[PDB]
């Protein structure tokens, strides 16, 4: 996700809390280890790789210390947990279309029935200046206007986009069906074949044709649902400059303090 | 419900979001001041 | 997947570290003592460097509780898929053998007898006379679930008490006087509801 | 007591100002910075 | 070691009192057994 979100003062409060830790135990050494001892008890407990043992009061103090590591373990791994299990346009409900704004800019195609349904309803009044100022020539444009981030929502047919959000990562279709109508066929009233043509609509439903059509063109496609990291990756880029710069102070220091022990 | 709401309506527990809850501050002050209890106890007997 | 060919990665990199780390305080065994210590740190100058490493490995077990629950939190399942299922189209074929009715001459009955009248022969062992019926069948397990008018369903589905009983799906529908004038002004009208949404205010 | 305290940093909102029981409003140069409130001229609470 | 160890072992590993030390391929299905320690501590809690 991210590099650190701890507030790098309290980081560095911890390293200060480490060098008090190490005060702490090489000056309570003298009461009855002076050199390199105490370090590394301060990175053996501080660390939890050792919990255990290795001058009373000194140690009651030390265990306190361990008292406050588990607690801060405790707390980081609940801040661990939090900030990543813890915490849009919904439909004409909304403030956002109620009271329609200019950085919320929503529109249509020009002689469609979806703005026959807009201008036929009366508290679509303040849309009208967003839905009939901005449409376009071709749905694909709409498309294209989520994909350049032209306009933050479109209200189109149920199917398409629902088709459409099933193929690319850039639609959901939210809200309920607005105006609930029916897929009709475009017929005369002096067409007499209304009535066979009706007959097999209700075949196609009865005998499942329509359902037919939902296997055959419907029913292919999905998406992901989002089921190693960046702060992996992270992990892997500050432990590897860490090491390689460990290492190399490790030839260093070793050689200065054998060429010391030479002597 | 035509003119009132805005997001102040939609208040969702305005927490924390990293804290500095006082604590160990306290806790610290006991500690060094249990070395002020045992380090004047000099077994000069 | 990944992570794990990065974990061992890295515990290759810290194991050969280890080795010239013990070839440097030569002046007990990386083959013995450094590879079970790895193990037990991710569950003496570079041993507090370790260490480190195994904060650092703290810290992803921290990460992955924190991953697994968003896993098992973030199941929600179901069993019946529908007609395409062998429950109902052979239900003594997978035992015990399944209980589905219906409210007699009905029009999912015609539309089934349309499709199965075997279906039929199974579903006339179990046929009610009521939906109160339904809801004790459900309620006492006597039938398994229901094909009607799912509007129906979708009425009192909500209306039961725990609702555990689930229906078909999530909302998947299967089964998909002449010369009147009065027929243009209802259709009109139709037009003008739906167009208002007042059915929606029934709703 | 992981979950505990899961518990208790989750389930702060706090405020700041009670109201004109402050000295916030009536002693705002005994506070610094001093405060800042204003009101549109030839109101109601004015006159309160 | 056949009497009281490994008792005291799996008792050390399976408890967490002792992760570390104390042929091979029996101590690589150990710490695979820790692993499962592990993970099963991170699910209960």
């Amino acid at each position: 996700s991210f590099m650190q979100p701890f507030q790098s003062t309290l980081w560095l409060l911890v390293g200060l809390s480490v060098h008090v830790v190490a005060v702490m135990l090489y000056l309570l050494d003298r009461f009855s280890l002076t050199l390199s001892s105490a370090m590394w008890f301060s990175w053996r407990v501080l660390l939890n790789s050792g919990i255990g043992e290795g001058s009373f009061s000194a140690r009651i103090l030390g265990m306190v210390w361990a008292g406050f590591a588990m607690i801060i373990v405790a707390s980081y791994t609940a801040n661990l947990a939090a900030f990543l299990v813890l915490d849009r346009i919904t439909g004409i409900n909304d403030p956002r279309l109620r009271n329609p704004s200019d950085k919320f800019i929503y529109a249509t195609v020009k002689q469609s029935s979806v703005d026959i349904y807009f201008r036929r309803q009366v508290e679509l009044s303040t849309m009208y200046r967003h839905m009939e100022k901005h449409n376009y020539e071709s749905a694909a444009e709409a498309i294209q206007a989520v994909r350049d981030n032209k306009l933050h929502a479109f209200i189109w047919d149920s199917a398409v986009l629902e088709f459409e959000a099933s193929q690319k990562c850039d639609l959901v279709t939210t809200g309920e069906l607005f105006f609930r109508s029916g897929f009709g066929i475009g017929m005369r009233k002096d067409s007499p074949w209304k009535q066979n043509v009706s007959l097999s609509i209700l075949k196609s439903h009865e005998n499942g044709f329509m359902e037919d059509l939902d296997k055959t063109w419907v029913r292919y496609q999905e998406c992901d649902s989002r089921s190693t990291f960046e702060n992996m990756a992270g992990v892997f880029m500050l432990v590897a400059g860490g090491i390689v710069a460990g290492i190399f102070l490790i030839f260093i220091e070793i050689a200065y303090k054998r060429h010391k022990d030479a002597r | 419900t035509l003119w009132l709401t805005g997001i102040c309506h939609n208040e969702k527990n305005e927490v924390m979001s990293i804290d500095n809850m006082a604590g160990v501050f306290y806790m610290l002050a006991a500690a060094m001041a249990l070395s002020l209890i045992t380090f004047i106890w000099e077994h000069l007997f | 997947a990944s992570v794990w060919v990065m974990m061992f990665v890295m515990l290759l990199i810290v194991s050969a570290i280890a080795v010239f780390v013990f070839e440097y305080f030569s002046p007990s065994f990386t083959i013995g003592k450094a590879i079970w210590l790895l193990w037990g740190l991710v569950f003496t100058t570079s041993k507090i460097m370790v260490s480190v490493w195994a904060f650092f490995a703290v810290i992803f077990l921290a990460s992955y509780t924190a991953n697994l629950a968003a896993f098992m939190i973030q199941r929600f399942v179901d069993q019946v898929t529908g007609l395409s299922d062998k429950k109902f189209q052979r239900p003594h074929d997978y035992s015990p053998p399944f209980r589905f009715g219906t409210v007699p001459n009905g029009s999912t009955e015609r539309n089934i007898r349309n499709n199965y009248p075997y279906m039929h022969q199974y579903m006339t062992k179990f046929n009610q006379k009521g939906v109160e019926d339904a809801l004790v069948s459900l309620k006492t397990g006597k039938l398994d679930a229901f094909i009607y008018d799912a509007a129906v369903l979708n009425y009192k589905a909500g209306r039961d008490e725990g609702c555990k009983l689930v229906t078909i799906g999530s909302g998947y529908i299967f089964a998909t006087q002449k010369g009147s004038p009065w027929k243009r002004q209802i259709d009109l009208a139709l037009l003008q509801f739906v167009g208002d949404g007042e059915m929606e205010e029934l709703e």
